[PDB]
């Protein structure tokens, strides 16, 4: 809720403000020191010199009553366990749960990018480097390959930015590195290029199915012509709403390194062209399965052909989306937040490997594409 | 070696050229939709609302081919019609023994190995004159299990038309589809249909739109 | 039959005239055969494999 | 009893016939090429993999200087291609689309074609107002045509399937002389290298051997066993090889007048669609229906080579005047060549 | 959509641990 | 030489039985499924029956359903046809067409009177 970089600057803040205070009092005992947490100056010997808590804690809403006591004796020095610089700081009255849920879902949606990146990888090469499988289908498909592709690298990107930020700039002690990564670009950048590939893999999502859509049901459309069309809506889109998210939170929201989205309608403008994707291509899923059930019921057993029909067809449109779409940000507060992260990180991280199988692996035309290489290469 | 790349240059600029307008010429190739005529004329009716016939039904444009000025051997030239969309099979349905050879053509054409990829659209005329022959007694010295099939279930017969004339129908219907379901993977579907004068190219747009729409759901694997 | 009696007398005739030809031994048709192949075996660019320079189709 | 006494006559007369070619048939080529050394295992890959076309190749034909090559489809193109610098030099717009045959003319300045539409066109390549445009345009056949070959530049022979092949005269317009006979759709052609001959393959299992100059059938070759599809002379004009949809290629000679070869494996069950010799004539290259293209020793019947390549059938080949490629032309919309 | 909303929570606790960290290294001494 | 010699046939009463045979030589007969043809005088040629190429699958035109019979042999390069039950409609030139290619199961030989693979004919005459 409350960013380090506030609470840094605060400290500071309250750092010049005790310095200012430090060398312009009134000398009067224990020397006017400080212990780099709180002010000390020149008190009174022999007592327990209660000084209040400094206000510059997380938890100041909580207890803006305590105090911090230090035993200001006739020495000029409090006491201790044993021969140590540290005098004797009371602490109990100034002191202050998704640890492993997080990393939970982390471990699975990044084992499923991992695995995603790598089929999909593969599933590139083969729409690539066979010459015979290079009609406008597998273009749409190819394309939607190298968005899965962006998104799982883009992810990597972020989480690796994440651990350099919170983990490994933690228990190391820079902050020199950190607070200043905030206000660097690296930092706004790797998180823009995580919304800009995210976005463009739901349009690449939507526009391979409005390609399906244009095939079943549009009369006579100009091929070449339509195939850059979907190409400039696939990745010229997202451009076009993820660079008013870049500017308004250039301008408006800036400090926390692009990720905190404390204004949740700023988070909105990128939430909502998603839910219009997810949207129609719910509308298009219906539409093909009723083509499909139009076919079936004409064709003179249909549930396991119709039930193979849609489990393959889910994964291309993306349709599961649909399930956790209304149900958003600043509703899901319980634990039904975690299992809508879980379920849509889950089986968007695992979207890539299903369609890498069930659109290059499985796929009829490329298995006899490979057979044919195998009694060639004889 | 200076005038060997200017030709070069002017052979480049020629092949550019030609390869633009074989380019339009994809463009106006992979949306005309063809078809295979192969039934004793009777398409004038077609044509107006020698051999080839360019139409256009719904900004869908259609080429039907009809292939009346050739031999009867048709094992050679009906190897050229793989790219054809459909081939409306046109059976004169009562006039010799003329059905069985025309079951016994559309097994062939169903059944090449150079034809297993497209379907057959499948009309049936004179079904009046089969309506005044079953009502005078002759396809039951021709068919002998007409003897004993049973009206479908699924009928959906003209209303009034006598119970024996749609019982025939739908018999000879079905011996197409037994033809049309007996050797087959699902690739081509034949599309029957009785008429004669009315809109037969709605059925020719409905049906061609049909095979486009299966022919694209077969290749995203969802049929 | 008037129509096919036709056919039949002209392939009588086609018959007869394709018999009466000189047919040489089969030996020496094929001895002729292999002494051609063997002549004009060193100008074929397709069984003596001809190197990258003189062929003007490897790239 | 006037009609089955000539004709058990004529059966008499086949006798005689096959008395006649195995009483002088005393050694078979298979037997007597045992002497000789073969070819060994021949790679020849894709040098150039020409793609203009929109639909299927059907025919082919190589120039005479070994560069420019038509290509025909049923897309309704004719394509004359520059085979070299792997780009286009002409495109003709056809008639009628379904086309099954081509022949661009030893001399360079015509190219003809015909289809299903009965009609040899003849377009022109050498016209002094620019583009390409039908010089003649050939209309005496009741059947479709399904090869045409340039004699010379003057005049043009066709196969058609009514059977009937044709001598035709492209000045005057008109058929010079007939050639009837087959009883079958004839297939192809092939002109013998002095172009005083030309055999003609048909789909009555047989091969008539014809000639130019008079106009009859001189000889007749009944050895296959299928539809006759493909047929080319061997380059000394004294034998040819043909095939047939019975997944074979037979080796005829015009002199000993038998079949002299036999060419099918067990892995050969495809009816073949094309052949052709090399320019020595030891290898019979002869593509087929498994999408490949058999290199056959035409002297000792071994695979000798495995052309593979094309997605789906071929159904042209050619081999160029000077022996340097072998195109195929297939139904992938693509014509390869191979060396 | 949904990865930004796990990075935006994972941010936000990540940060009030490293809050929670940084007192910590103020409280030990040198800070 | 594809040469296909039927013989059999002649003047039966009708009801009665009749064979027809065709010796099939030129080709390898294991590998084409083979077919009967019949010439009605006044008519054209109409299909009577079809056999595979091993001789599992026949087919028999309707109006000779449970009358006809056709079986091949291979071992001896021939086909059989038995006629039980004839008919006066069976009064017709026989024909055994061949299919033009090995391994395939579609035929296009019931032409008018011109194709090459198809035999000579036996005339079958029903009267009195
Ligand atoms: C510490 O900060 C985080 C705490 C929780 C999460 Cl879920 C993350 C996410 C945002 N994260 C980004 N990169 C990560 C790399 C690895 C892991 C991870 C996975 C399994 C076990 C242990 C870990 C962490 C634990 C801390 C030490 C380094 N390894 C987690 C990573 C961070 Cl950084």
């Amino acid at each position: 809720t409350v960013s380090l970089w506030e609470t840094v600057q605060k400290w500071r803040e309250y750092r010049r403000q005790c310095q200012r205070s430090l060398t312009e009092d009134p000398p009067p005992f224990c020397n006017r020191t400080f212990d780099e947490y709180a002010c000390w100056p020149d008190g009174e010997p022999g007592s327990f010199v209660n000084v209040s808590c400094p206000w510059y804690l997380p938890w100041a809403s909580s207890v803006p009553q305590g105090h911090v006591y230090r035993f200001c004796t006739a020495e000029g020095l409090w006491l201790q366990k044993d021969n140590s610089s540290l005098p004797w700081r009371d602490l109990s009255e100034c002191e202050e749960s998704p640890e492993e849920q997080l990393l939970f879902l982390y471990i699975i949606y990044t084992v499923g990018y991992a695995l995603s990146f790598s089929a999909l990888v593969i599933a590139s090469a083969i729409l690539l480097g066979f010459r015979h499988l290079h009609c406008t289908r597998n273009y749409i498909h190819l394309n939607l390959f190298a968005s899965f592709i962006l998104r799982a690298l883009s992810v990597f990107i972020k989480d690796a930015a994440l651990k350099w930020m919170y983990s490994t700039a933690a228990q190391q002690h820079q902050w020199d590195g950190l607070l200043s990564y905030q206000d660097s670009l690296s930092c706004r950048l790797v998180f823009l290029l995580m919304q800009y590939c995210v976005a463009a893999n739901y349009y690449w999502l939507l526009v391979e199915g409005v390609y399906l859509y244009t095939l079943l049901a549009f009369s006579v459309f100009s091929e070449q012509w339509i195939f850059r069309l979907y190409v400039s809506i696939g990745w010229g889109v997202p451009l076009l709403f993820v660079v008013p998210w870049g500017i308004v939170k250039y301008l408006y929201e800036d400090e926390g390194c692009w990720t905190r989205n404390s204004n949740m309608n700023y988070w909105l403008i990128i939430r909502l062209p998603i839910l219009f994707a997810i949207g129609v291509n719910f509308l298009i899923f219906v539409r093909v399965i009723c083509i499909v059930v139009s076919k079936l019921k004409a064709n003179l057993d249909i549930k396991c052909r119709l039930a193979k029909s849609t489990l393959t067809l889910i994964p291309l449109l993306g349709t599961h989306e649909v399930i956790f779409a209304f149900v958003m940000d600043e509703h899901a507060r319980g634990t039904l937040r975690f299992i809508k992260l879980f379920t849509e990180l889950s089986f968007t991280s695992f979207q890539g490997l299903m369609v890498a199988i069930l659109y290059c692996f499985v796929n009829n035309e490329v298995q006899l594409e490979f057979r044919k290489s195998w009694e060639r290469w004889r | 070696t200076e005038d060997q790349r200017n030709e070069e240059k002017a052979q480049r600029e020629a092949n550019k050229k030609i390869e633009k307008q074989l380019q339009k010429d994809k463009q106006v190739y992979r949306a005309t939709h063809r078809l295979l005529l192969l039934g004793a004329s009777g398409k004038s009716t077609i044509v107006k609302q020698i051999f080839e016939t360019k139409f256009q039904v719904d900004k869908v444009n259609f080429h039907m081919f009809d292939v009346g000025g050739q031999r009867d051997e048709r094992r050679k030239w009906i190897q050229c019609f793989n790219d054809v969309t459909a081939i409306i099979f046109v059976v004169a349905s009562s006039s010799t023994n003329r059905l069985q050879e025309a079951l016994n053509l559309f097994k062939s054409i169903w059944n090449n190995r150079w034809l297993r990829t497209i379907s057959v659209i499948l009309f049936l005329n004179k079904q009046d004159l089969l309506a005044e022959k079953v009502l005078a007694g002759k396809i039951e010295d021709y068919f002998p299990e007409f003897a004993r099939y049973t009206t479908p279930e699924d009928a959906t017969p003209e209303p009034g038309e006598d119970p024996r004339v749609t019982r025939a129908k739908y018999f000879i219907r079905d011996e197409f589809l037994r033809i049309s379901t007996a050797s087959g993977d699902g690739r081509h579907y034949c599309y029957p249909h009785f008429t004669c004068d009315t809109e037969n190219i709605r059925r020719v747009f409905n049906d061609c739109r049909d095979i486009i729409q299966r022919m694209h759901l077969r290749q995203y694997e969802l049929l | 039959n008037t129509a096919s009696i036709a056919q039949a007398r002209k392939l009588v005739e086609q018959l007869k005239m394709e018999a009466n030809i000189d047919r040489i031994k089969v030996s020496k048709a094929a001895a002729d055969l292999m002494a051609y192949c063997e002549a004009h075996a060193k100008e074929d660019p397709l069984l003596t494999p001809v190197p990258a320079s003189e062929n003007p189709f490897r790239e | 009893s006037e009609l089955d006494q000539l004709r058990q006559e004529a059966e008499q007369l086949k006798n005689q016939i096959r008395d006649a070619r195995k009483a002088c048939a005393d050694a078979t080529l298979s037997q007597i090429t045992n002497n000789i050394d073969p070819v060994g295992r021949i790679q020849m890959r894709t040098r150039r993999t020409l793609r203009g076309h929109l639909a299927k190749i059907y025919a082919m034909h190589w120039g005479t200087d070994s560069r420019l090559l038509v290509s025909a489809s049923q897309d309704g193109k004719l394509i004359i291609w520059d085979s070299y610098t792997t780009n286009k030099v002409h495109a003709i717009p056809l008639r009628s689309s379904w086309v099954m045959t081509c022949a661009y003319a030893p001399s360079g300045n015509y190219v003809a074609c015909g289809g299903l539409d009965n009609i040899c066109s003849i377009y022109n390549l050498k016209t002094r107002e620019g583009n390409v445009r039908v010089s003649r345009e050939l209309a005496g056949h009741t059947g479709y045509l399904s090869c045409c070959r340039f004699l010379d530049d003057n005049q043009i022979v066709t196969s058609s399937g009514d059977t009937t092949c044709a001598l035709w005269d492209i000045e005057t317009g008109q058929q010079t002389t007939t050639f009837t006979g087959h009883t079958g759709d004839v297939m192809s052609l092939s002109l013998a290298p002095d172009t005083r001959l030309f055999v003609s393959g048909a789909c009555d299992a047989s091969a008539k051997l014809w000639d130019v100059r008079e106009g009859m059938c001189r000889q007749t070759f009944t050895g296959h066993e299928s539809d006759i599809n493909a047929i080319c002379f061997f380059p000394n004009g004294n034998a040819f090889a043909t095939g047939s949809d019975d997944a074979t290629c037979r080796l005829f000679d015009l002199r000993a007048d038998q079949e002299l070869m036999t060419y099918s494996h067990d892995n050969i069950i495809c009816g073949i669609t094309s052949v052709s010799f090399s320019k020595s004539g030891r290898l019979l290259l002869a593509g087929y229906d498994d999408f490949n293209c058999n290199v056959w020793d035409a002297l000792k019947a071994d695979r000798a080579g495995v052309l593979a390549g094309h997605d789906n059938r071929v159904s042209c080949l050619g081999v160029t005047d000077d022996g340097m490629a072998v195109a195929t032309g297939s139904w992938d919309s693509f014509l390869k060549i191979w060396n | 959509h949904a990865e930004g909303t796990f990075t935006s929570d994972v941010s936000s606790y990540l940060e009030g641990q490293a809050a929670k960290e940084f007192i910590a290294w103020l409280v030990k001494g040198r800070g | 030489q594809v040469q296909l010699q039927e013989s059999g046939g002649g003047l039966v009463q009708p009801g009665g039985s009749l064979r027809l045979s065709c010796a099939a030589s030129g080709f390898t007969f294991s590998n084409y499924k083979m077919n009967w043809v019949r010439q009605a005088p006044g008519k054209g040629l109409e299909w009577v029956s079809d056999i595979s190429q091993s001789g599992a699958s026949i087919s028999y035109t309707g109006s000779v359903k449970g009358r006809f019979t056709i079986s091949r042999d291979n071992a001896k390069n021939t086909l059989y046809l038995q006629m039980n039950s004839l008919k006066p409609e069976d009064t017709a030139v026989y024909y055994c067409a061949r299919c033009p290619a090995p391994f395939t199961r579609d035929c296009f030989d019931v032409t008018s009177t011109t194709y090459a693979y198809r035999g000579q004919g036996t005339q079958v005459t029903v009267s009195s």
